[PDB]
Formats: C-alpha cells, structure tokens, sequence
C-alpha cells in the first residue's frame, strides 16, 4: 500500500498534546481539500513572519503562547474574509 | 438596487490587487519629480513669476496637470481598498480582547475602568446594541451575567452592560422564533448610529490609516502650483525595510539625546557671557573701516553668533576671531581657546554620533537573533537542536512530521466543521480546555521521544 | 514669503521646549 | 593580456598591470574585499543620501535663491540656484565635501531679512548629512573588518 500514503500524505495532519495522561501522544486526522492550498498565499505568509518576530525579541511566561493562539483566532478570520472577496 | 451587486463586485476588482495599485505610485512619483528638474525661475511672465523651463520633447505640457489627478487617482483608490481590505480585522482584533477581557476580568465592574488612553472610549461600545456585530461570539452578554450578575446587583449589570427589557426577555426568545422580511434600503438609518461613531474613533486612532490618509492630503494640495509632489517620495521609499531600521534609529534613542543636547546649549551659554564681559573687544568682525557690527553687544545676539559658526566651525572658535598676539592678555585667550576645544567638538559631538551610531549596535543584532533561535529552538517546546543532531536531518525532519507550528491552525479548523457528537475521545478534550483557555496542552519540554527513550529509540 | 522671527519670541519658544523637557523628567 | 598587448600604444597603460596583480597578497585582499562584502547594504543606504540633499535643494532654490551669489566681478549671472539640476548639481560638488556644512561657501546670513531662518537650515544641515550619514557609510566599511 505505497500509492495509498503518497496520495493521502498531503491530507495527513499531526500533532502533539500533553495533557490529561501526564504523557505525550500522537493524534491523526484530515485536513482539508481547499484550507490547505489556500493557507499558501502571500497575503498571509508576511503576516506569520511579522508574528514570529514578535514572539522572540519579547520573552515571558506562557503568555507567549497566548498569543500564539491569539494570532491562530485573527488568522483564520483573515482567511474568512479572504474567501468572500475572490470570484 | 440592481447596480449595488455590481458596485460591490467593482469593489472586489479593489480589493483583488492592493499592493500591485500601491506599487504604481512608486513608479509614478519618480517621472512627475525627475522632470520637475528642469525650472527655471525668471522676472518675466511666460513680482516674480516662476517660470517652468522645458526640452525640446512635445511633453511636459499641462498634461502634467493631467498626470497630478492621475497620481492622486490612483491613491484615491488605495482609500476604499484599505477601507474594504484592511479594516473588518482592526474591529475584531478591539472586539475579541474586550469580549476575552469580559470572560476572565471585570474592570468595567468590579473594580473601575483604568490614564485610559484607548480605554476611555471603550465605555461607549457597552451600552451598543451590536457589539458583538464583527467578533464570533454573540451571546457575551450571557456569560458575564452567569458569573457577575448575581454576586452583585443583577439589575445593575443587566443595565450597564446594555440588555434592552431582557432581564424579563431573557426566557421570551425560547419558544419560537419568526423570520422577518429584510429591509434593507428601507430602514437603513435604524442602526446603531451611535457605535458607528465608536467605530469611527478606532479608525481615526489607526497608525496605518492616517499615514496613507496623510499621503492623500498633499497629492490634493499638489495641484497649486508648487513641489509639493517631492514629498511623495520620502514617506513612501521608507518602505524598504533595510532603510527603515536607518531611520526608526534616531527615534529608538530619543529619549536619550534630547537631554544631552541639552547640556551642549548651557556648556556654550557659560562660555558666551564671559567672552561678552570680558573678550568683548576681540571679536571685531571689521567691515569696512567701521564697527557697528559687532557679535559681543547684545546678550542674545552673542549667544546666536557661537552655535551659527563655532559648533559648525570645525576647529573651535578661534578660527574667526581676531588675532589673539596682542600684549593684553594674550595667555588667557589660549586658555579660552583651547578649553573650548576639548569641551565641545572633540568630546559633546563624538558622545551624540556614538549614540546614534550605537543604534545599530543593538538593531543589526536583533536582526540576528531572529535566526539562531531557528537554527536551535523549535519555539513549540523546551528543546535544541543539540539532541535533534544526534541523528542525521533529525532537526530537519523535526520540521515535517513533529510539530511545524502551521499544522495546528489546520488542526484547529477542522474542529469548528466538526459536530460535538463526532468528537473523538481526545478531539473533544481539547475542545473544552480550549474553551477556558487554557493551554497547558502543548508539549513544552518533550516531544514523542524523551518519554520514549529508554523504551525504545 | 513668511513670518519674521524676532530674537525674544524664538528665545521664549525654545525655552519653553527646554523647560517642558525638563519638567518631564525632572 | 589585453592591456599589455594595448600598452603598446604611446599610452601609460602599463601602470594598471599593477593595481590587479598586486592585490595577490593574502592581507591586501581582506581589504579591497571588505567593500565586496557588504555591497548590497550601502547601494540602499547611499540612495538615501542623494533624496534628502534634494528635499534641501529645493527648498533653498525656491526661498534662499537669492543669498548664494557666488558674486564674480561686479556682476552676478553666475547663481548656482537657477536651473533645477544647477542647484543639485552644486550642493554634491561643495556641501557633502565641505567638511563643516553647506554653510561655508555660501554669503553671509547677517541680513535683517529671514535672519533667523537661514541658521535653521543651516544647522539642521550640519545634522542630518555630515554628523550622521556619512559616519554610518563610513562605519560599515570598517565594520567589515569586524
Ligand atoms: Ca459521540
């Protein structure tokens, strides 16, 4: 089964989570058929470089992984409002 | 209403390509600036009368006039561009730290409101209707009632916070719902005017906006007759980013500068009143066989004569003054002389460019540290590369299948397509310690593999 | 053309800016 | 070879054999490549230079035309400030080698007449080319070296 996880590498996600086992393990599931082309657009892809600056010159507690999320909720409503302005 | 569709559809051609409509402006303030290098003024209409020269080419005629609306044109444009590209988001980046403020804090509440730059204003957004008009919540009201309204006057906060009638219309909206006809065109002006005006306010506050605002005002006042057009080009070719860090320098240490330059205008003050009590008749500029002129008379005018020649002089004062031989004090002069020498140029101007220069001392380095810490941390979890090395590629596959830090925005998208029966027994955990935010969750220190050494590699 | 700028106003402007410096931090 | 073979000609060609040989030496090539290195910094930075002289000529050339009077014997056609590219053309050639400010060559701004205005683009001259940029173009160079 080669040709089956070749085809199917570009819809397999991975992640990793700490939390409720006091160990870490492994989560699998697709992504999508358009978010992921889509997500590769020079209107973002300045953004993320502008955000990954910001979270390294300025150092703290967990706070700067708040953030992270933060910046995650604002990206994603920025693909919102890009996919009801293209024809 | 037939052409509103079209109008919206024109806007979205807009809105398509910004920064390509940005770009022209570039190109186009150089043609109408390097052909403005060829006036020449003249006493004659073609009072004075500034005289526009041209060549030879049939252009440069009032075309130009036509090419100063085309400049301004193109940057009309880039207005409802921004207004309708760049600004749905400033809204929701103001609504989400209020509504994520209302969660967790009650300052507006319990304590007193914040000295409210920025804060002040937002008094006005609680008593709206239609907060929630841009954010993806819209039940905020709800929540904080839950956790405030009854520790304190239910009513109180059931008024403040808005809540038209719905301490009794709480439980009216849960037996049906009708489905009302829109009337759009019909009763637009029955909307919340008065959060419009908020909403006006954050626009009025945005750096972005009224920059390239700012850059419209003069393509309009560069219709007069003037070159006001040249300054098109300065606040523009900041864009470079290489440039930029030139620049924001001198802003980077202003608050240091300013109070030592201060001292170089009291160090030459002392030096002023005493060469004008006692070095008064050495000055002399000697026009022409009389001396009304002369520096040492007045007690500003003494004071304007040093730092318009002798900071600038390059040399110290004494490089136009008159001859010191004379028999009369000719040792305290070189006393004079030299102490000024030492106590300005070569020390007070070396200390204001060892700062400035000093900027780049710490900006180019910043400038570095944002690429060893790609090179060694991961910036999900508490690791180096150090142990990532002991196998080949292991930092780069490290990239791939562990945590890329971009995998996550996908992971957390496909949640909200997913319903609350479908999630699996940890897809649904995450979920609800999302909620209460939480974010314990990330790996911070191991990933799949520490845990997982003495098991099996 | 423009203003023309006497020796006391300038004095007082610029001290003024001196002064408020000053009282900024002092 | 070319210059060698072209040296032939009743010309000094030969003098440039030995600017491109003499650079064999090891210490000697650091510094003529300390300019190579750093080529793609300064080529940006030095623009910067030639746009802001030109917001300060025209300034002057459209007020203070009537103070720079180079003043050739008993008559003045000769004004720097005339022509949109004579001006430019003037303040690169005199001010940023002056050493000391545009405020060098020019007449005396003793004059009742916009007195005080002169010593405000006079010394906000001194500033913002001679103190500051030059010493940066300057300090790249040599942090080359570094
Ligand atoms: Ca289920």
């Amino acid at each position: 089964a080669e040709s089956i996880l070749e085809y199917f590498r570009p819809y397999l996600g991975r992640i990793e989570i700490m939390g409720a086992s006091r160990r870490i393990e492994r989560i699998y599931f697709e992504i999508s058929e358009t978010n992921r082309a889509q997500w590769e657009m020079p209107q973002v892809k300045e953004s993320k470089r502008q955000f990954i600056f910001d979270v390294v010159n300025e150092g703290g507690e967990a706070e700067k992984m708040e953030l992270f999320v933060s910046f995650c909720e604002d990206t994603i409503f920025e693909m919102q409002i890009a996919a009801q302005i293209s024809e | 209403g037939e052409l509103e569709v079209q109008r919206v559809k024109f806007l979205n051609y807009l809105s398509r390509n910004f920064y390509t409509l940005r770009f022209l402006a570039l190109f186009l303030a150089f043609a109408i600036n390097f052909i403005l290098l060829f006036y020449k003024v003249s006493d004659s209409p073609p009072n004075m009368v500034y005289y526009f020269l041209e060549e030879s080419t049939g252009y440069m005629e009032p075309a130009l006039w036509c090419l100063s609306l085309l400049h301004t044109l193109v940057a009309f444009l880039c207005i409802i561009g921004y207004n309708c590209l760049k600004v749905p988001l400033v809204i929701f980046k103001r609504e989400k730290e209020l509504a994520r403020k209302l969660e967790f804090d009650g300052l507006y509440i319990t304590e007193q409101p914040g000295d409210d730059v920025k804060g002040q204003w937002d008094r006005l957004v609680l008593n709206t209707p239609s907060f929630p008009s841009n954010y993806w919540d819209k039940f905020v009201k709800r929540k904080v009632l839950d956790k405030h309204g009854d520790i304190f006057g239910r009513e109180r906060i059931a008024e403040l916070l808005g809540m038209d009638l719905a301490s009794l219309e709480i439980t009216a909206h849960n037996e049906r719902k009708p489905d009302p006809p829109p009337g759009l065109l019909t009763w637009l002006m029955s909307i919340d005017v008065k959060y419009q005006i908020w909403k006006f306010g954050v626009i009025f506050t945005d750096n972005s906006f009224l920059y390239l605002g700012w850059y419209m005002v003069m393509s309009l006042l560069g219709h007069y007759n003037n070159f006001f057009f040249a300054a098109h080009l300065l606040d523009i070719a900041m864009g470079v980013k290489t440039l930029r860090t030139i620049l924001s320098s001198v802003t980077h240490n202003g608050k240091q500068l300013v109070m030592t330059v201060g001292l170089l205008a009291v160090v030459v003050y002392l030096y002023t009143v005493v060469a004008f009590n006692f070095f008064r008749k050495f000055y002399n500029k000697s026009e022409d066989e009389d001396e009304p002129d002369m520096k040492c008379d007045d007690m500003m005018t003494c004071y304007l004569f040093h730092m318009y020649v002798g900071v600038r002089a390059g040399g110290g004062i004494g490089d136009e003054i008159e001859d010191p031989a004379g028999d009369e004090y000719e040792l305290y002069r070189v006393v004079f002389d030299i102490t000024f020498f030492f106590f300005v140029i070569v020390i007070l101007l070396a200390i204001i460019q060892g700062l400035i220069i000093d900027a780049f001392g710490e900006l180019r380095d910043q400038q570095e540290q944002v690429k060893e810490d790609m090179e060694t941390k991961c910036f999900i979890c508490g690791i180096g590369s150090d142990y990532f090395d002991t196998t080949p590629h292991g930092f780069e596959t490290h990239t791939l299948e562990e945590h890329n830090l971009a995998n996550y925005m996908f992971f957390l998208m496909y949640l909200i397509n997913k319903d609350e029966t479908e999630h699996t027994g940890q897809e649904s955990y995450v979920w609800k310690m999302y909620q209460e935010r939480c974010w314990d969750f990330f790996p911070a220190g191991d990933c799949f593999r520490k845990q997982y050494e003495d098991q099996l590699s | 053309r423009l203003r023309r700028l006497t020796a006391r106003e300038a004095a007082t402007a610029l001290a003024a800016l001196l002064w408020a410096v000053v009282a900024r931090a002092g």
